[PDB]
């Protein structure tokens, strides 16, 4: 598909603007507008001093859809803003590569409920076989909130 | 699927809503048209009880998503549509990041050839120097994404999304959306694998009304699933 590059370095340029909103409002637009050369600049954004910031950068990053970003969003699930790694399991499960399997069930364990909730959805989404059989081995080793994930992707998957 | 033969057109919409957010009671109404064929969603609404009590942001959410627009090989996943037009039951709870929380029940159906929506919310623990209370917020919305799952032990979806309110002099105050839906008659409805929504909302202001009101230009675009 097609990409403005006018926008596109607009919006990556901006990505290290001094006004934080500034660099918001870049994110999500890199974002839609889908272009590989965002990727690069928003895993960086995806350190950013600011939280908000690091939130969208995060989606952005799901948005577009590289699988470049899926390390640096398992990292990301880390952060220590919960949103921000709430966006990042949602991010991972966008991308729907393997990889995020394994942290993401791990996040399925995290202290804030839409952290565990956003990987809910993310493996779901996923899915398959590798998804399938970590979810049948929770139905018995997890407890709590996890394990209720678990029987019912098994319920509704086959 | 058959009710998404309604919304083939523009199609004419009303809201109504009753809240009651820490102790202040009030209630809004809205009227408007909605065009699935696009995401389309265009309406006015006002607070009949005088001032509003809270930042009109906050309320969007709660104030349909039958009129998003579901790409030809996602059809079999509009939940929305296909539970019309006996329609559904949107069942909230929206936790605001160091703030209150709301929960709200609508009934979202058709009337005649009118969609309507039918809204109750109750807002507890908000602080009275808080960016709601405090209507600290800016007018305008974000571009959010709207994740969908389907709920196959109930009978509809539980969807969840996190949106993102501008202050005016600040950064942001965020919004936790706990949502479930469910079908109001029982027909067949269509269960969706997981995927969400892209929404582009936008507010305006009507200079001849003098009631306080909020002017609402949505495009909700389905995405997700590929083929």
């Amino acid at each position: 598909h097609h990409t403005d590059p006018e926008k596109v370095e607009m919006y990556i340029k901006n990505l290290q603007d001094d006004s934080m909103r500034v660099r918001y409002n870049a994110a999500t637009a890199l974002g839609k507008i889908g272009d590989e050369r965002a990727v690069e600049p928003l895993i960086k954004a995806l350190k950013d001093e600011d939280g908000y910031v690091r939130l969208e950068a995060a989606e952005a990053l799901g948005e577009i859809g590289d699988e470049r970003a899926v390390e640096p969003l398992i990292k990301a699930l880390k952060d220590e803003d919960p949103d921000v790694r709430s966006e990042a399991a949602l991010a991972l499960g966008k991308i729907g590569d393997e990889r995020a399997v394994e942290p993401l069930i791990k996040a399925l364990k995290d202290e804030d409920r839409y952290v565990r909730m956003a990987a809910a959805w993310a493996l779901g989404k996923i899915g398959g076989e590798r998804v399938r059989a970590a979810m049948e081995k929770l139905a018995e080793t997890g407890t709590g909130f996890a394990r209720k994930v678990a029987v019912n992707y098994l319920e509704t998957h086959k | 699927s058959k009710g998404e033969e309604l919304f083939t057109g523009v199609v004419p919409i009303l809201v109504e809503l009753d809240g009651d957010v820490n102790g202040h009671k009030f209630s809004v109404s809205g009227e408007g048209e909605g065009d699935a064929t696009y995401g389309k969603l265009t309406l006015k609404f006002i607070c009949t009880t005088g001032k509003l009590p809270v930042p009109w942001p906050t309320l969007v959410t709660t104030l349909v998503q039958c009129f998003s627009r579901y790409p030809d090989h996602m059809k079999q996943h509009d939940f929305f549509k296909s539970a019309m037009p006996e329609g559904y039951v949107q069942e909230r709870t929206i936790f605001f990041k160091d703030d209150g929380n709301y929960k709200t029940r609508a009934e979202v159906k058709f009337e005649g050839d009118t969609l309507v929506n039918r809204i109750e919310l109750k807002g507890i623990d908000f602080k009275e120097d808080g960016n709601i209370l405090g209507h600290k917020l800016e007018y305008n919305y974000n571009s959010h994404n709207v994740y969908i799952m389907a709920d196959k032990q109930k009978n509809g979806i539980k969807v969840n999304f996190k949106i993102r309110h501008n202050i005016e002099d600040g950064s942001v105050q965020l919004a936790d959306h706990y949502q479930q839906n469910t079908p109001i008659g029982d027909g067949p409805v269509l269960l969706p694998d997981n995927h969400y929504l892209s929404t582009q909302s936008a507010l305006s202001k009507d200079p001849n009304e003098k009631r306080d009101h909020m002017v609402l230009l949505e495009f909700v675009t389905a995405a997700g699933i590929t083929l």
